[PDB]
DNA sequence: AAAAAAAAAAAAAAAA
RNA sequence: UUUUUUUUUUUUUUUUUU
């Protein structure tokens, strides 16, 4: 018979200076930070694509209505929600021929037909900006459904429609957002079937991708990606503390060269002079080689967390007072002695290690409904079970659909408050901007840093990478 | 008829928050007149404030601020409100609205000190319900217009009808305690007795063999029948510790250290649960890790036990509930047990596809919540119960560990209703 | 400087004679856009480091 | 050629 | 790839024992 505490469920800040708990409530009538004047879209594909992306803007245009409203709110219309125009006028489209697209996509080898679609989309893109004098703040890419039956691996292209690079994933999402980091080019993939579904049918006649209900969820995670690639801020959070430095560290496997060399991947969030967040990336990836580490060098421990330092003193000039690192895998004690080395005296670093494999699945004693979301339960003053997914109040059901499973959170190294620990992580849940959802089963730390991992393993000639986000998700 | 409310507010600062409000009112329904978007430009600007305050304003809002309490234009307009209060005999014709942090309450002006003021300082949310609230108990009237945007921004801004409340409430996890162990584990010198090229794996009970000892909980003498050489050993040469030390931590040294020793504990009511399913005659599913345990149809009376279906039909495919048991000892000694469905062709035979069985553990848990896991969980669990309270996983002749039926229950302080 | 030029130019200005060099009558009259003072994202060159 | 306690990459479906 | 989540598959690694 064990006591579980509850942590308050966090806000996030919109305009006027004024918090909200919810983000797509907040921002749909309290308005963004930042004031984007107007949006300058670029669309690149072909003329049956075309004019069910502009179907799809006019829709959104207007306000569309959901189903049940206590789940899923009312969606006011882009320009209701984020103040900013962004219209079916001015945009810059490119041509994508349907003989030309299906040249390279009839392809016997998955690898060639890939890079050959990455490529012919991307030179067009590099053209249209280095050699146009129209400006495009995020460039919408859309693609026909065949392509996404047969670009990815283990599709096996049929043998009655097959007609005719190896150092590329053959994903073509990642290689296509992964060789476009040279020109700083925001860029947005669509599927056809994520556009005007209604067109698609499957054989029993309903719409395969039928979004009757939940056109609402869509029109509201694109429109909020849209106004982050484009430099927006939607929301900020409203409980960081001053001098807390977090990164979150990912492992993620490399097929092209021999033994997978766990290229890592970091994302930082931390305060800045006043009140503006600074969530950027912390990429400098460094590759860990042999099979199954997952423990990374000290050397390489003492570059990321050096160029993670300067990443603040750049912008706030003095040493973080507290450093709480988080990632997906244990840490040992060898890069914890190199981590401590770059750490300075007064500086408090803390290595917190995340996972969800614990099998806990606390079933209340009666009721269709799961656990609240927020509660946790204290092994001890070095590890408890936190509930980041379950039941929110507001929300009308749980972010999970099944039963859901607690986050463990231990303070692997350092000293660290494992209740404050506990009030961060939750709070960093909600930084989603990819999607225009309540909260996140996992915090963004460690889920941007497994976007930007698996962008940057398909192309092996990044130098330099991006450190802003929308480059990226 | 009067069927408007005037915002009254500082003009050189207060704009934004006028704007908003007056944006959020006229999206609800009602009619609202400001300087800011109403005014009409080029007219006698203070012969059409007294017009509209003392012929058609139903309702007066004042915006309060650090500006806005020692502004002339509005300390005039406030007068004539208050002259206009005093025409139709309305003590609720006027409410102030306080913006500003600063303003405390001492230093606000006297005909708003009488008067109770709803608070915006803290939330422009909860003051704008506050705001509606005192619409509807003092009917102020309000246009249907599109009745769909308009009452849906209703519903919207009250994010405040389900909120967390402070309510006990209980949980059962999926976890069963451990209730005893045997007094000791036994680190039985068997040597050249026990083969070396052998499998303990199809031993009558659970054992380990690690370094050249063998490590169990049962008596050194009962592996006699697979072990026929071991009718001639020493018990004084049995490594016995005390088991409850180990648990506690207490026991470390150069034989065993309590890392490996936890290990060799898990490891040992992992075969003993296994051999608890083989005993209690339930079929078995290969996982990518573990093997899960389900039940034949036509096994249990009618294919329920207790009140709840276990084993069911969705055309072809018969469905079947299974569980799968871990042993941990990290926060308590714990059998943690899984929950997973399974499908089948003729009720026996396993479905060999797995892209089938995966679509169609999706098809059917698409509509099972709580209650539909809870129960069936702890349906199982009493199956394999052999008493009301508690069943016994064995690892020797005499040493059992009895495993309570009932999962762990924990409390919420926080909870909630449909 | 940056700031305040770009404040006049927010403004009408006049030239001295208006037949020969036509005033310019304030940007979002001229250009039907908005580019405003408010907005501008700024990237510190400490003077130490020009020196 | 095992074990348990940790690791990622992929596919399928239904939910927001 | 608009997302999210729960599963199902493999594969791997470490520490120890022969
Ligand atoms: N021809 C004009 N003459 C005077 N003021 C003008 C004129 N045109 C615009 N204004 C603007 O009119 C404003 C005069 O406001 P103020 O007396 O200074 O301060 P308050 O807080 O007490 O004004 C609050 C009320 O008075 C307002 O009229 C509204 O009716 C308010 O409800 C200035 O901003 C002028 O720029």
């Amino acid at each position: 018979m064990k006591e579980l505490i509850y942590i308050e469920e966090p806000k996030i800040l919109f305009a006027h200076g004024q918090k909200c708990t919810d983000a797509r409530d907040g921002l749909a009538l309290f308005g963004p930070l930042n004031n984007l004047y107007g949006i300058k879209s670029g669309v690149i594909g072909t003329k049956q694509g075309l004019k069910i992306f502009r179907d799809y803007l006019d829709h959104i245009q207007k306000p569309i209505y959901n189903s049940n409203s206590i789940t899923r709110p009312m969606f006011p219309g882009f320009e209701a929600v984020f103040d900013c125009k962004w219209e079916s006028t001015g945009i810059t489209f490119k041509e994508v021929t349907n003989e030309d697209i299906g040249k390279f996509l009839y392809n016997s080898s998955t690898h060639k037909r890939t890079y050959d679609l990455v490529s012919l989309f991307i030179d067009k893109i590099i053209s249209a900006n280095k050699n146009e004098d129209e400006n495009v703040d995020v460039w919408f890419v859309i693609v026909p459904d065949e392509i996404y039956k047969y670009c990815r691996p283990n599709s096996v292209l049929p043998k009655e429609m097959v007609q005719t690079t190896y150092n590329y994933d053959a994903q073509f999402h990642d290689q296509f957002k992964a060789r476009l980091l040279k020109h700083t080019i925001p860029t947005q993939i669509f599927r056809e079937s994520t556009l005007a579904w209604r067109d698609f049918k499957n054989a029993f006649g309903l719409p395969i991708r039928d979004f009757s209900k939940i056109e609402g969820h869509l029109a509201w995670t694109i429109s909020t990606a849209a106004f982050y690639k484009a430099g927006g801020k939607p929301w900020k959070l409203s409980d960081v503390r001053n001098g807390v430095c977090y990164l979150g560290l990912v492992y993620k496997k490399v097929e092209k060269s021999k033994n997978p060399r766990n290229a890592c991947c970091a994302a930082q969030m931390f305060l800045d002079n006043g009140d503006g967040t600074v969530f950027k990336g912390e990429v400098g990836p460094w590759y860990n080689p042999k099979n199954g580490q997952y423990h990374l060098e000290p050397k390489e421990a003492k570059a990321l967390l050096s160029q993670s330092l300067q990443s603040y003193k750049e912008q706030i000039g003095e040493y973080p007072k507290e450093v709480f690192i988080h990632a997906k895998t244990r840490f040992n004690h060898q890069e914890w002695d190199a981590f401590l080395e770059v750490t300075p005296k007064e500086t408090n670093l803390v290595g917190v290690t995340i996972s969800k494999t614990k099998p806990l699945k606390l079933y209340k004693t009666e009721g269709d409904y799961t656990i609240l979301r927020g509660n946790a339960y204290v092994v001890n003053e070095r590890s408890a079970f936190l509930w980041t997914v379950g039941y929110v109040p507001k929300i009308q059901t749980a972010l999970s659909m099944e039963v859901p499973n607690p986050l463990f959170i231990e303070i692997n190294k350092g000293e660290a408050d494992i209740k404050q620990v506990l009030k961060d992580i939750l709070s960093l849940t909600k930084l989603n901007y990819n999607a225009c959802i309540f909260a996140d089963g996992e915090p963004v730390t460690l889920r941007f840093a497994d976007k930007i991992g698996e962008i940057l393993t398909a192309s092996t000639d990044i130098k330099t990478p991006p450190l802003a986000f929308k480059y990226y998700i | 008829m009067r069927n408007k409310i005037f915002i009254s507010h500082a003009t050189p600062d207060d704009n934004d928050f006028t704007r908003w409000l007056a944006l959020k009112l006229i999206g609800l329904g009602y009619e609202v007149w400001c300087d800011i978007l109403f005014l009409d430009k080029g007219v006698d600007f203070w012969s059409n404030i007294e017009k509209v305050i003392r012929e058609d304003t139903c309702k007066f809002l004042l915006v309060s601020s650090s500006y806005s309490n020692q502004r002339e234009g509005v300390l005039k307009e406030l007068a004539v409100a208050a002259k206009v209060k005093k025409q139709l005999k309305d003590d609720k014709f006027i409410i102030p609205l306080a913006i500003d942090e600063q303003l405390s309450y001492d230093d606000i002006n006297i005909d708003i000190v009488r008067l109770n003021a709803i608070d915006f300082k803290m939330s422009w949310a909860r003051g704008l319900k506050d705001i509606l609230e005192a619409f509807e108990k003092q009917k102020v009237p309000k246009e249907v217009a599109d009745a769909s945007k308009s009452n849906l921004l209703y519903q919207q801004i009250f994010l405040h009808d389900k909120s967390v409340i402070e309510k006990e409430e209980i949980y059962d996890s999926n976890w069963l305690s451990i209730l005893s162990f045997p007094e000791e584990l036994r680190f039985h010198e068997y040597n050249w007795m026990l083969p070396k090229r052998f499998d303990v794996r199809e031993l009558t009970f659970p054992a380990v063999r690690y370094k050249n000892y063998l490590c169990t909980f049962a008596w050194a003498y009962d592996f006699t029948y697979h072990l026929p050489k071991t009718e001639t050993y020493h018990k004084s040469k049995t490594i016995r510790i005390p088991t409850e030390e180990i648990l506690s931590g207490s026991y470390d040294s150069n034989f065993i250290r309590n890392a490996e020793c936890k290990r060799l504990i898990v490891q040992l009511l992992n075969k003993a649960f296994e051999l608890r399913m083989k005993d209690k005659e339930v079929q078995e599913y290969e996982m990518s890790n573990k093997t899960a345990y389900w039940l034949e149809k036509g096994k249990l009376e009618k294919d329920k036990f207790e009140k709840t279906m276990l084993v069911g039909k969705q055309k072809d495919k018969n469905w079947h509930f299974a569980i799968s048991g871990a042993s941990k000892l990290y926060p308590f000694p714990v059998l943690m047990i899984s929950s997973h469905i399974f499908f089948t062709a003729d009720g026996k035979k396993l479905i060999d596809s797995s892209s089938v069985q995966h679509s169609s553990r999706r098809r059917q848990g698409k509509n099972w919540w709580n209650n539909t896991w809870r129960t069936k969980l702890l349906a199982f669990i009493k199956y394999l119960s052999d008493d009301d309270t508690s069943f016994y996983l064995e690892m020797g002749s005499e040493e059992k560990v009895f495993v309570s039926n009932e999962p762990v229950k924990f409390k919420g302080n926080v909870s909630y209703n449909i």
